[PDB]
């Protein structure tokens, strides 16, 4: 769909890294976004 | 060891030939005939 | 075989390709404490120390009112001390950016090849990279013995245009700096720093020829202006074969300029966007900032179509057209145009 | 052996306190301030052993934050991809990797 | 590593940028072009191997075809041999000629060597 | 094509084997990773 | 002017190969040895230690071209190698001055 | 004159200090580690 | 022993066309040129 | 005109040529002197001086067990005293 | 050139400079 | 007189003019005042 | 023996 949207990785390595936009080159339809970001949803701040 | 593969007269080279048979001067075309380097992923071969 | 991929892979890959600078490959190099010197004028009196006749003079002869030298009536030395005015150089470090660079595998030697002993201890590394390959680019062409060419091919058509940005980069540290700190080296250290040394190297133990000899200086860019080169003396009747190719190292002293300029790309703010070693190095990325330090070389024989198949060895392409060009007034050296 | 020297020592020892006495410079003034350092890091030690103790290893572990703008990777290049995937499916049917068949061929060009 | 092509680069109708292999029917020509420092901009052009061979006659091309292969062999033949002795790299000694002609075979525009005795190619006398 | 007013070098050498710039497939950019070489290669072949 | 060439020729036939031994040899010690002794030297240093940075100047100050520029490096023969590279050179329409 | 009594009595003069230094460098590394769990919880938790 | 000496030396080149249509001195004609290296040595200054 | 051979070819040609090098076209160097350094590695402790806290850390950075290094309290300076083993570089001369 | 025009003049084989109205060298728009 | 096997490219540029060695007046010297140099440097041009 | 003294000399002597 167009949809953008930002994923969070609690292993953030070149091979996810990578996964990932092998996924936003295959999927991503125009007007789409994809946006990786290292978290960790174990902390406070990181939430925040 | 492999050696450039050889095209096949009849499947790649004839429907040119028709065209270019001594339509160039084969001493002044300028070949290359050896290949090699020394790199970060070693020589040309583990490097391709 | 079928084990050594479970062995070794592991390894390989690990410590080959863009990866962090190994200081063992680089006579100890290490970013995180670039050496330099700094010139400091002590002000008392230093303690006296040995020395031969000779230093004892040369120590003084460079100071004079600031040092004093005596003979030892006994044993024959001198004594050096350097009073309060003298300078002196004390070594310091930096913590620097270029971390990563392209580095030939961990363990790469020209012994293996078989380049014999002594050529090794008396050339620049680069050479070494530079024979080597010219050596396999043969075999690639099905010449085993170089002579070969002279069953077809008069002493005076085998030509020879290898080239580089600088290239003898290690000779060229021990005249300018490994000297003037008084560390052993080589006499002619000079024969080594020079573009076309490597090229002469290649037909002193390989290729033993009459054939022009025309090695370039294309900066970035030398390996294809020597195609270029290699490519107009043969369709003008100079050669006929043609080693063609290009080379440079890396080094302390190269990583740390291009710093000054921007080219390369700062390790450390990178290590800080997440990215890893090697995957530094994104050429149309959004994200490209500056490029990536490597070593090595490059070459390819070039010939005739006809001494070619006359000859009957392997063809990888044609040549189909080669050139330079400069760009228009400006008073940027490095920008591209 | 170093009876007949161990009376140097102390001399000289009592000599350097002097000059020491004389130069305003307080000695162990050194000693001093780490010892006290190292009693305040005696109590830091102390309540850290306490988060330690009541929430274990994995958990301290798994709220270090790891969240950080600078390596955020932005993906937007949809135009580029297509004529990849595009180019990457006509010399996909040409070698016979796809077959009218698969199902892969329509998510594909979709 | 083409993480994310530069939207930039999205005014360049003529260039695609690959981020995987791409396996072909095959290629013609290509051009590698480059630059460099002090306004050094160098491009090549190469074409393919079949292109030259459409210049002969399936007479040539399939004389060569011979000559070719037998060349792969003595190559195959080194390499292993090599690989296994550390000798992919053998340092010449003594120049082709012996002292005494050296002015002779560099003025006799057809001096070429000749096979010998023991296998090695050196100027006749 | 030498000299040839009437004719790109490019043209040139690719015509002598029966070729238009349609025929060349791939190019292999110098493409240095920085900011303005990438701009300008792909730019100056794209010109072309 | 050097411009006048460009009243009988294409800017793309003024060619230019200066070459040199070693070249830069001012700047190529301020980089090996005026820097490591921590003495103020430009940031850029780099770009004039290499033999073709001397051609690059000449053709960013005077005959603005885009010519080709090979320039060599055959030690103390330099200079007539250099007569023989810009020779064949222009032997090849590649340029004509 | 003092340095010299010193150097004979064979003893550091600043090594109080500079072992001082040393683990005030160690009393940061606490502080810091024990300043995530003041952030990842609060005080009233702390306390609790 | 030979001399050290510092400087530079420049010439100027052209088609014999190019100079008579602009009408430029000529003081001379490169009649040839050409390089040569010698035969196998180990020796890398030796004149040959 | 007709004095300029007068006044200054005696100069002219006594300055051009090959000539005793002149050490202000070369900023300084003199064969009779090549300046060279010379590792030395003090054996007794160096008087103390003074540093920014950059400099200071970079030469504990090169030395660390040979150097003490230490704040000022009061001006934020640093103070460097390299023990002995310290390794110097000492200034000597040739004649060329 | 001025600026606008130099992918033109890089491109015409015949682009020549004219002589022009102060007596400076310059290709014409 | 390219790849002329029965004309040397000396007498080939000389010849072009209409000349032969005898118009070969001066001789420009290498002549580094080096020992070998000079006796190498007469020598070639002797044989020539 | 005067290796007991040559630190005393040593010493004195500065």
């Amino acid at each position: 769909g167009g949809a953008k949207v930002i994923v969070t990785t609690s292993r953030f390595s070149r091979q996810v890294t990578e996964y990932y936009q092998g996924i936003y080159a295959r999927c991503g339809a125009r007007g789409s976004q994809l946006v990786v970001v290292p978290f960790n949803q174990g902390s406070k701040q990181d939430v925040e | 060891y492999p050696f450039p593969e050889l095209p096949d007269w009849d499947k790649d080279i004839k429907p040119l030939n028709d065209q270019l048979r001594g339509m160039v001067n084969l001493d002044k075309v300028v070949v290359v005939t050896g290949l090699a380097e020394i790199g970060p992923w070693g020589n040309a071969r583990t490097r391709w | 075989d079928k084990d050594v991929k479970a062995k070794y892979e592991k390894y390989i890959l690990e410590h080959s390709g863009i990866r962090l600078i190994e200081p063992e490959l680089f006579g100890g190099y290490d970013p995180n404490r670039k050496q330099l010197l700094q010139e400091v004028v002590i002000e008392q009196d230093l303690e006296p120390f040995e020395a031969s006749k000779e230093q004892a003079e040369e120590f003084k002869r460079e100071h004079g009112d600031k040092v004093e030298i005596f003979e030892i009536p006994e044993t024959g030395q001198y004594t050096v001390r350097l009073r309060k005015g003298a300078t002196l150089l004390i070594p310091k470090a930096l913590q620097f950016d270029r971390l990563v660079a392209g580095q030939i595998p961990t363990g790469w030697d020209a012994r293996r090849y078989g380049v014999p002993e002594d050529i090794i201890q008396q050339v620049d590394p680069v050479t070494l990279y530079v024979l080597v390959s010219v050596a396999e680019a043969l075999l690639s062409s099905g010449i085993t013995d170089p002579y070969e060419f002279y069953k077809y091919v008069h002493l005076s058509e085998v030509g020879n245009c290898i080239g580089s940005g600088v290239g003898g980069t290690s000779a060229l540290r021990g005249m300018y700096k490994d000297r003037y700190l008084d560390k052993p080296v080589q006499k002619d250290i000079l024969q080594e720093s020079f573009v076309n040394t490597m090229a002469a190297w290649v037909n002193m133990l390989l290729l033993s020829s009459t054939g022009p000899i025309k090695t370039p200086v294309g900066a970035c860019a030398t390996a294809v202006e020597s195609l270029d080169v290699g490519y107009d003396t043969i369709m003008q009747g100079k050669a006929r074969v043609c080693l063609v190719g290009g080379f440079d190292d890396f080094q302390e002293e190269g990583s740390y300029e291009f710093a000054n300029m921007g080219a390369t790309s700062n390790a450390k703010e990178e290590f800080a966007r997440g990215r890893e070693p090697g995957e530094m190095s994104r050429p149309t990325s959004t994200t490209r900032n500056g490029f990536m330090e490597s070593q090595g070389c490059g070459v390819q024989v070039i010939m005739t179509a006809q001494l070619a198949l006359e000859m009957g060895v392997p063809i990888y392409g044609i040549v189909a057209m080669t050139s330079t060009a400069t760009d228009k007034i400006g008073r940027s050296v490095p920008a591209p145009g | 052996i170093d009876a007949l020297t161990k009376d140097q020592r102390a001399l000289f020892k009592q000599q350097l306190e002097i000059i020491a006495r004389y130069l305003k410079m307080d000695l162990r003034a050194g000693d001093k301030a780490f010892v006290a350092s190292q009693e305040s890091q005696k109590a830091l030690q102390a309540q850290l052993d306490l988060w330690q103790a009541e929430h274990g290893d994995i958990y301290a572990a798994g709220i270090e934050p790891a969240f950080d703008p600078l390596k955020a990777r932005v993906y937007d290049s949809s135009w580029n991809w297509a004529r990849q995937d595009a180019l990457s499916m006509y010399y996909d049917i040409i070698f016979g990797r796809l077959r009218v068949v698969d199902r892969e061929i329509v998510s594909q060009c979709i | 590593n083409a993480d994310n092509v530069d939207k930039v680069m999205e005014q360049f109708d003529y260039i695609v940028y690959p981020s995987r292999s791409i396996k072909t029917d095959g290629i013609k020509a290509f051009s590698v072009t480059s630059f460099g420092f002090g306004q050094k901009g160098a491009q090549a052009i190469g074409v393919h191997p079949k292109y030259l061979f459409a210049t002969l006659d399936k007479a040539q091309y399939e004389a060569y075809c011979v000559k070719v292969q037998a060349r792969q062999k003595k190559a195959y033949r080194f390499f292993h041999n090599g690989l296994i002795n550390n000798k992919l790299f053998v340092a010449k000694d003594k120049a082709p000629y012996e002292d005494r002609i050296q002015s002779k075979v560099f003025l006799n525009p057809q001096s070429r060597v000749t096979q010998e005795s023991n296998g090695e190619l050196k100027f006749p006398a | 094509w030498r000299r040839d007013s009437r004719i790109a070098p490019l043209r040139g050498a690719l015509a002598t084997w029966g070729l238009t710039i349609d025929d060349l497939g791939v190019a292999s950019f110098h493409g240095t990773s920085t900011v303005a070489n990438d701009k300008n290669e792909s730019d100056v072949i794209c010109q072309q």
